[PDB]
C-alpha cells in the first residue's frame, strides 16, 4: 500500500513534469527574481500593453480594442492547456481502460477547474504571469478592462493569494490535479463506481504526500480538499462569462475545442 | 463527441 502510495506519487510528478512545460517551480522562480536572466515585462496600462505586444493568433490579428487581442491569448492558451491536461490525464493510472465516454465527461468538466488551479501558479497580490512567464500583467490593468471584464479576475486573485498561502509543490499539485478529474460526480457519467476506485487511492496517496512533504501544515489535506469546491465556484463564474460574450459582444468566437467543452453545462 | 477530444484521447 504505502510503497505503492509512494511509487504513484511519483509517477505523476514524473507525468506532471512530461506534460506541463510551464511549472509552479519556474513561475515562482520568475516570480520572486530568482533568475534575474528571465526578467519580465510589466504591463500596466494601454501603454505598456502596446509595447508589451510587441513580443499564434495570426493576421487574425486586426488592431482591435485591448479586450479582443486579451481574448484570443486566452484562447490560444486555453487551448494549449486544454491538450496538456489531456495528456496528463491519459497517464493516471487506469484512466484509459475507462469508458471513452466518461473519460471524455470527465475532460469536459475537470478542464476548467485545473486551469483556474494552475492559473493561482502565476499569480501574487499584484498580477499575473504571462506568456511563458516573460510576461507580468498587473492586477489593476485587468480592473481597467471595460464591461464584462474588469471584474472577472478579482474574484481569482482572491483565491490565489489564499491558495498559494498553502504553498504547494509541483509533487503536490500534481496529484491534487488528478484527484480532480477522477472525481465521480459529474453530470452524465456511466459508470461511477471505478472512477471512485482510482480517486479514493489518489486521496489517499495525497493525504501522504501532504504529511511527508509539509509535516507541520497539521491539516494541509482538509484545507485543499476545501478549495476543490471554491474551483467550482470559480467555474460557473466562467461558465456565466462565456454566456454574456455568447449574446452581447459580436466577433467573440469560441474556438472549436472550447465549443465542444462549454456546451450543455 | 466532442469530435476534438476523442482525438486527443484516441492519441
Ligand atoms: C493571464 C490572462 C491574460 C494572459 C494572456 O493574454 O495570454 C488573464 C486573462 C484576461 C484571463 C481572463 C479570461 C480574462 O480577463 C479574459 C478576457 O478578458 C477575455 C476578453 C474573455 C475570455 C478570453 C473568454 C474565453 C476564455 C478565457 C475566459 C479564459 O482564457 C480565462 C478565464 C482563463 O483561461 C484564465 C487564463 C487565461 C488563459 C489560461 C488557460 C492560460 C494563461 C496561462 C496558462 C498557462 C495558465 C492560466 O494555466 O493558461 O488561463
Amino acid at each position: 500500500e504505502s510503497a505503492d502510495l509512494r511509487a504513484l506519487a511519483k509517477h505523476l510528478y514524473d507525468s506532471y513534469i512530461k506534460s506541463f512545460p510551464l511549472t509552479k517551480a519556474k513561475a515562482r522562480a520568475i516570480l520572486t527574481g530568482k533568475t534575474t536572466d528571465k526578467s519580465p515585462f510589466v504591463i500596466y496600462d494601454m501603454n505598456s500593453l502596446m509595447m508589451g505586444e510587441d513580443k499564434i493568433t495570426p493576421l487574425q490579428e486586426q488592431s482591435k480594442e485591448v479586450a479582443i487581442r486579451i481574448f484570443q491569448g486566452c484562447q490560444f492558451r486555453s487551448v494549449e492547456a486544454v491538450q496538456e491536461i489531456t495528456e496528463y490525464a491519459k497517464s493516471i493510472p487506469g484512466f484509459v481502460n475507462l469508458d471513452l465516454n466518461d473519460q471524455v465527461t470527465l475532460l469536459k468538466y475537470g478542464v476548467h477547474e485545473i486551469i483556474y488551479t494552475m492559473l493561482a501558479s502565476l499569480m501574487n497580490k499584484d498580477g499575473v504571469l504571462i506568456s511563458e512567464g516573460q510576461g507580468f500583467m498587473t492586477r489593476e490593468f485587468l480592473k481597467s478592462l471595460r464591461k464584462p471584464f474588469g471584474d472577472f479576475m478579482e474574484p481569482k486573485f482572491e483565491f490565489a493569494v489564499k491558495f498559494n498561502a498553502l504553498e504547494l509543490d509541483d509533487s503536490d499539485l500534481a496529484i491534487f490535479i488528478a484527484v480532480i478529474i477522477l472525481s465521480g460526480d459529474r453530470p452524465g457519467l456511466l459508470n461511477v463506481k471505478p472512477i471512485e476506485d482510482i480517486q479514493d487511492n489518489l486521496l489517499q496517496a495525497l493525504e501522504l504526500q501532504l504529511k511527508l512533504n509539509h509535516p507541520e501544515s497539521s491539516q494541509l489535506f482538509a484545507k485543499l480538499l476545501q478549495k476543490m469546491t471554491d474551483l467550482r465556484q470559480i467555474v460557473t463564474e466562467h461558465v456565466q462569462l462565456l454566456q454574456v460574450i455568447k449574446k452581447t459582444e459580436t466577433d467573440m468566437s469560441l474556438h472549436p475545442l472550447l465549443q465542444e467543452i462549454y456546451k450543455d453545462l | 463527441r466532442h469530435k476534438i477530444l476523442h482525438r486527443l484521447l484516441q492519441e
